[PDB]
DNA sequence: AAAAAAAAAAAAAAAAAAAAAAAAA
DNA sequence: TTTTTTTTTTTTTTTTTTTTTTTTT
């Protein structure tokens, strides 16, 4: 239909205006698909039925079907958006005439738009066109609402004025009242007025496609009433919107160049990235595996070698106990904090970033400030949105799931403190400026560090060699101390592994089986939500036994010795390890396993000395589920590391 | 907006910064940090009435003040580059033992130290970055630290590397 | 009509029952008491006659002015008859409250506005109670005439001043002018309510007469308010700055029968060992400690001298022991048991010090006290964890605090002396 | 540790582009490994 | 006892939100 | 006379530097 002498004039004219109606209509009829007969029938049914007052169109059936009318609409949005949705609109009353009841309008958003382009390379030819570009939303403001039919009220009269509606463009300046006749002020009448959600948000090119010597560039967008909360910091997304000039934006104010400034308006969001049915079915599927535990503790960081017992005591820590108050007075957590510290170059930042990764409800902090949140709570405006706020600390965020500490060993006297507090009494009380409130942070502290001088001496008990004070460490279920040992197959396998890692992720290239990670987390979030294991089933005779026994032990040497809190930990493990199960109720099993991890951390937060005494005299509980094979290989590695240091030195 | 070259600089003064202007075609062809010559026209801007002026530079063209090749990817950046430059590159290139001519043109006054020599070549040329499939980083830029007594040409090291 | 809509309130006012009608008593006991105001239950209301409540729900504004001259009339018929001085009748604020579970603020888009909301928070500011004039008086400069009594809207509604009898001769008299108590207040969604990656949301809360002051910050707020935008004499573009009309607070977390309850629990023979027993049940052993802690939660009696020192009659104790033992689990129960009572650390908790601090605003020059656990737990109990790890001023402040019962701060502007009444229960280890 | 093999697969990445290679042949291993290892130095003592 | 690092004070700069007055037509 | 743009003022916050204080050899 190329004909006439502007486009958007073209457009304005009624001739024209009604054919693309008319066309446009005929197009959702007949448009059906290769074979999805009348996509758009069921699309309608759907945004009805859920009421979504929105319609999402794809660019390539319509350029398609009807090549003339995609053509003009990137030439001028504007017009042909409005009359689509004009057409969509009794469209969908002829598919639903009750649903007129519901928002009396239709959106249509347009996606897949062919021609992409990137923030720096937006220009003044493309003022007034429909563009399709990606970027990082690097800020969002909230759900204003804007006024979009105004009823203002005359003063002297008291008449209420006919809807004035609002444009995007200028603001709407009433005329005088046709009663008394009187150009007064007037002011808006909220009860009679119809407003629409209005978010403003800023898209910044994505880093990643940002070229060497140059800097992102950001573009602000206004997205309407229906793509409100569609997107929020750090999403990518690809925005389809007008390249809008012409509201208000040009620096007419002195000490100022005629220039405009520029927002899109927003038509189509599309962000490039849990609440299932029958995967309970699932779920349970592989949960009478029999052997799952070792499955799960084998999926835990697939990109970490060995350090199985570390990836043994995060499963446990993910999957937690059961919190439980007798009365009101007697507060037990039901979290396994984990502190792993070791010597660099271990993978101990790889293990908190992957519980990061596979956790939800889960943040990241390090002792630095080189972490976006802090541990300690404050109340101060928000560099961006200039508002006055009240910054939770880091521990409350992660009020119900993990909180992931890096650098546990260099942090500030306050930072201190306030893990202190998280740890101890699960709440944090703030007194910063008026706010005399306490709130609650129910976190699971996974915590990493190095020894200290930068390497672990076994001649040393734990507690010393680590610049942490003993309260700390004694709020820690499990103790995980990672030792860099020169041991020639161990180096040649993780040799292996990180280079045949580095050769698979190059740029032109990009005893059981691990779960998948989503099936995983799946698995995490049923467990953790629904099956609360009771320990009705624990043996007293042998956990008491057991409990006096150490007790000696460690007294009779000069060593740290084990108290009650020891005992909660090891109930703590045994409830988690029936979560993963899903027993319902803690199993002979899982409290011998409990009882190992709770020994072996003990049993390596002791001396050297100490650790081989603990080692014979509790080898029994120690060599739980631990067949023959792995016994028979650490002794074998123990005296052939013995021959080579005997025969270098 | 740029400033004045450091040699241009006259003694004891702070560099001038006059706010260029760009127009199209040419809007970005400036980057922050970039030597640039700009050829246009000085203007005067306005900032009962005052007459309040500010000189500003009107760019009808920006390009860089040494550039690198006569004429981004591997082919682009050969098509970039002129005849005698490509036969120069392809030449060192087969050229045996371009290590150590690399580390003596590079630095010819140093005396010695070919370790650090070597090392500050390797961080010039660098790595390969790679993302994992997790989305995990992997750093492809190798840095380097020199430490030692005083006089032993760190400094120097570090303003052959700038310069 | 809307008389008929007052009517029928002031029928449910006056006949509503429960027999007692409740709303009518109350009435009479709150103008008694000069209160002057009612919380009238939005459930009762729905059941007595719904429209009036669905009505409430989708036109808060003018239907709760109805209802509010609606219950001052009823206010009138039940208490007519007062002493000279005070018989002109009284506006009668309506705080109205509902067991409707609160909509998260995050659903508190553009059509809700000017409907009924009910939204939880927790309240990070207030501002000082001011004046807002509900009637004011315009007097002409030329003429000198008035024209008393100009009704003015509530919430943050300003009002323009007649041009017309010069052109705008009109000035406002301030002893003339009717006015009641103002309170602006910011609301913050609740942390536990926000997305993981996820900002937290905001909203203005305006209060009025008996509002103000109802909360303080750090409250745990639930709101119920008519979503409202300033109206103010008219690259965003008509966007109104939103704000929620406070109506019914709520803050989340003795009877004579309880007094006699006490009494007889007092005369028991063992009350002692009953209340020994009661501390601390999960906890195993300590039977002298847990009686220690008890006589520590009763305290002393203060003494004051007639020639005015004074003699604490709070008990201190402290507890020096292996890390074993259950101490920061006795500690969190006396905090958790003590009618006032706060627990801390050594070194003052997370973002909450341990002794009072004062600081001048250098913008507005007051004297902010921040305070810490010693004077936000006056008249009760301070249980202190690792009370061997202060820091050197905190050791002085408490040296000074636990015998004289107060903290003495003298900084570059004044000289004062804050009252911290507190019993100490230290845990330490060796 | 380990980061001292992430160094050497980055050295010998390096040395590769260098000459233009297109493949890191066991000669630029070998190189980046004599360098590194040059680069550690032994604590003398009395 | 003296130096190195950290913390707090204090002063200057910026945002900005709103009320009032002078200049323009 | 009536609008409008500016003018201020009145708060508040933020950033740099300096000074003061705390910890270590
Ligand atoms: N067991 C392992 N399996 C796989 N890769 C490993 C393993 N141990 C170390 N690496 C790799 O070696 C490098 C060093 O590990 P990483 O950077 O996580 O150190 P770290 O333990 O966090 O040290 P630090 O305490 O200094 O922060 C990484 O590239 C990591 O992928
Ligand atoms: N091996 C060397 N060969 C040549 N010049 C050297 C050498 N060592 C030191 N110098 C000279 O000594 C001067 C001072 O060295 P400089 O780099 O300032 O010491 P530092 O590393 O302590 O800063 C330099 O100007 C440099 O020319
Ligand atoms: N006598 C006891 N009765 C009941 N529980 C105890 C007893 N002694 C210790 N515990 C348990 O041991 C754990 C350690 O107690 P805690 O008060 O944290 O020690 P500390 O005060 O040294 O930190 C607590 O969780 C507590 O439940
Ligand atoms: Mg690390
Ligand atoms: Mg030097
Ligand atoms: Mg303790
Ligand atoms: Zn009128
Ligand atoms: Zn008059």
């Amino acid at each position: 239909d190329l004909k006439g002498h502007s486009v958007r004039e073209w457009v304005s004219m009624a001739g024209p205006r009604l054919e693309i109606h008319h066309r446009f209509k005929n197009f959702l009829r007949t448009h059906v698909d290769s074979h999805g007969h009348n996509v758009f029938k069921e699309r309608i049914s759907d945004m009805c039925k859920e009421n979504r007052e929105s319609l999402v169109v794809n660019y390539e059936d319509l350029a398609a079907r009807e090549h003339v009318l995609a053509y003009f609409l990137p030439e001028a949005p504007a017009e042909l958006l409005q009359i689509f949705d004009e057409a969509a609109l009794e469209v969908v009353l002829a598919m639903y005439p009750k649903y007129d009841r519901i928002t009396n309008h239709i959106h249509v958003r347009i996606s897949h738009l062919p021609l992409v382009e990137e923030l720096r390379s937006l220009r003044q030819l493309h003022l007034n066109q429909l563009i399709r570009t990606s970027g990082v939303v690097t800020s969002c403001t909230g759900v204003l609402p804007q006024l979009s039919m105004v009823k203002y009220n005359c003063n002297k009269c008291n008449f209420v004025l006919g809807p004035f509606c609002q444009s995007q463009n200028q603001e709407v300046k009433p005329g005088s009242c046709p009663e008394c006749q009187s150009a007064g002020p007037f002011e808006v009448n909220m009860e009679e007025t119809i407003y629409q959600n209005y978010q403003r948000i800023r898209i910044q090119e994505s880093p990643g496609k940002v070229a060497a010597g140059r800097l992102p560039r950001s573009k602000d967008a206004i997205l309407l009433a229906d793509l409100v909360d569609s997107c929020k910091p750090g999403d990518e997304i690809e925005l389809t919107g007008i390249y809008h000039n012409n509201y208000d934006g040009s620096l007419n104010t002195a000490n100022g160049f005629p220039v405009f400034a520029t927002v899109i308006l927003a038509n189509h969001v599309a962000k490039k990235d849990e609440l299932t049915d029958e995967d309970v079915k699932m779920i349970t599927s592989l949960s009478k595996d029999q052997q799952i535990g070792e499955k799960i503790f084998a999926s835990i960081a697939p990109s970490i070698y060995g350090h199985e017992d570390i990836k043994r005591g995060l499963a446990l820590a993910l999957f937690g106990g059961e919190p439980k108050n007798p009365g009101g007075k007697h507060k037990v957590r039901g979290d396994i904090n984990v502190l792993l510290c070791g010597d660099p170059g271990t993978a101990k930042s790889q293990f908190l970033k992957y519980i990061e990764k596979v956790s939800s409800r889960a943040i990241f902090t390090t002792g630095q400030g080189a972490s976006a949140v802090g541990l300690t709570a404050y109340v101060q405006r928000h560099p961006v949105s200039r508002e006055w706020t009240l910054e939770a600390g880091a521990l409350v965020l992660a009020d119900r799931g993990v909180c992931l500490i890096d650098e546990f060993d260099k942090m500030n006297d306050q930072d201190r403190t306030s893990i202190h507090e998280a740890m101890e009494q699960q709440s944090i009380s703030i007194s910063k400026a008026g706010i005399v409130t306490s709130l609650q942070a129910r976190c699971t502290v996974i915590a990493a560090a190095n020894p200290i001088g930068g390497r672990y001496d076994p001649s040393l008990t734990f507690s010393e060699n680590v610049d942490l004070t003993e309260p700390i460490i004694s709020r820690f279920d499990i103790l995980c101390v990672v030792r860099d040992t020169v041991d020639p197959v161990q180096d040649e396998m993780l040799a292996r592994f990180v280079v045949g890692s580095h050769v698979r992720h190059h740029p032109s290239n990009k005893g059981v089986e691990p779960l998948p990670q989503e099936v995983l987390k799946k698995y995490i979030i049923y467990a953790k939500e629904r099956v609360h294991p009771k320990l009705n089933q624990m043996d007293q005779d042998k956990v008491a036994k057991m409990y006096s026994d150490l007790r000696k032990e460690s007294m009779a040497t000069g060593s740290i010795p084990i108290t009650v809190r020891h005992i909660e930990s090891m109930i703590r493990m045994a409830e988690a390890h029936a979560r993963i199960h899903l027993r319902d109720y803690v199993i002979e099993d899982d409290v011998n396993m409990a009882i190992r991890v709770m020994l072996e951390s003990f049993i390596d937060t002791q001396k050297f000395s100490v650790m081989r005494s603990m080692r014979k005299t509790f080898a029994r509980y120690l060599s739980f589920r631990r067949d023959n094979n792995e016994l028979l290989l650490f002794i074998l590695k123990q005296l052939v590391a013995e021959q080579v240091t005997y025969q270098r030195n | 907006r740029i400033q004045e070259t450091q040699a241009e600089l006259p003694r004891g003064s702070i560099p001038r910064s006059l706010e260029v202007i760009l127009r199209a075609e040419a809007v970005e062809s400036a980057q922050a940090g970039d030597k640039c010559d700009f050829t246009g026209t000085l203007i005067v801007v306005p900032d009962v009435r005052d007459l309040s002026y500010r000189l500003v530079f009107l760019a009808c063209c920006v390009a860089p003040t040494n550039p690198r090749f006569g004429g981004q990817t591997a082919e682009s950046i050969k098509n970039q580059m002129t005849v005698k430059e490509w036969e120069k590159v392809f030449e060192m290139s087969q050229d045996k033992n371009l290590y150590h001519n690399l580390c003596t043109s590079l630095f010819p006054t140093i005396h010695g130290n070919d370790e650090v020599k070597r090392g500050v070549l390797l961080m010039l040329f660098g790595g390969v970055p790679k993302t994992t499939g997790e989305g995990t980083s992997l750093r492809g830029d190798i840095n380097v630290c020199i430490v030692g007594d005083p006089s032993t040409a760190k400094s120097q090291f570090l303003k052959h590397v700038e310069e | 009509r809307k008389s008929q809509l007052q009517r029928r309130f002031k029928e449910f006012l006056r006949q509503y029952r429960v027999f007692t009608f409740k709303y009518r008593d109350e009435l009479k006991r709150h103008y008694n008491l000069g209160e002057y105001w009612i919380e009238v239950e939005m459930e009762d209301l729905a059941s007595f006659d719904e429209d009036l409540a669905d009505y409430l729900y989708k036109q808060p504004a003018e239907h709760l002015q109805l209802l509010e001259e609606a219950a001052k009339e009823v206010a009138d018929e039940v208490t007519r008859p007062r002493p000279s001085g005070e018989e002109v009748l009284q506006d009668i604020q309506v705080m109205l409250k509902s067991d409707a579970s609160p909509s998260s603020i995050r659903s508190l888009k553009s059509d809700m506005m000017s409907h009924l909301v009910k939204i939880p928070g927790i309240i990070i500011a207030a501002s000082a109670v001011r004046a807002k004039a509900t009637r004011i008086s315009i007097q002409c400069r030329s003429c000198r005439n008035t024209l008393t009594n100009i009704a003015m809207r509530p919430g943050l509604e300003g009002y323009a001043l007649p041009r017309k009898c010069p052109l705008d001769p009109y000035f406002i008299m301030p002893d003339k002018c009717k006015c009641v108590d103002f309170q602006t207040l910011k609301l913050q969604e609740l942390p536990d309510a926000v997305p993981h990656g996820e900002m937290p949301r905001h909203m203005q809360l305006y209060c009025d007469r008996y509002l103000c002051d109802k909360v303080v910050p750090g409250n745990r707020v639930t709101i119920m308010g008519i979503y409202s935008i300033k109206k103010f004499g008219l690259v965003g573009v008509g966007i109104r700055s939103s704000y929620i009309r406070v109506l019914g607070i709520q803050v989340d977390t003795v009877s004579p029968q309880e007094e006699e309850e006490f009494r007889r629990l007092a005369a028991l023979p063992n009350v002692y060992e009953v209340i020994s027993k009661s501390i601390a049940p999960s906890i195993f052993g300590g039977t002298d400690m847990k009686k220690a802690i008890a006589c520590l939660l009763f305290g002393g009696s203060r003494k004051r001298l007639p020639d005015g020192l004074t003699r604490r009659g709070d008990i201190n104790l402290l507890m020096l022991g292996d890390p074993g033992t259950a101490k920061s689990q006795l500690l969190k129960f006396v905090e958790k048991c003590s009618p006032i009572g706060v627990y801390t650390s050594g070194k003052g908790s997370s973002a909450a010090g341990l002794t009072a601090s004062v600081m001048r605003d250098p913008s507005s020059r007051n004297f902010i006290m921040e305070g810490g656990a010693m004077v936000l737990a006056d008249g009760g109990v301070v249980c202190i964890d690792e009370f061997d790890k202060m820091r050197e001023d905190d050791r002085v402040a408490i040296h000074e605090a636990m015998e004289q019962q107060t903290i003495s701060i003298a900084k570059a502007g004044i000289t004062t002396t804050l009252n911290s009444r507190c019993s100490v229960l230290a845990a330490a280890n060796s | 540790t380990v980061r001292q093999l992430e160094s050497m697969i980055r050295l010998s990445e390096a040395m590769a582009r260098m000459h233009c290679c297109d493949e890191v042949q066991p000669k630029h291993v070998k190189e980046a490994f004599r360098l590194l290892n040059k680069s550690i130095i032994r604590v003398e003592t009395p």
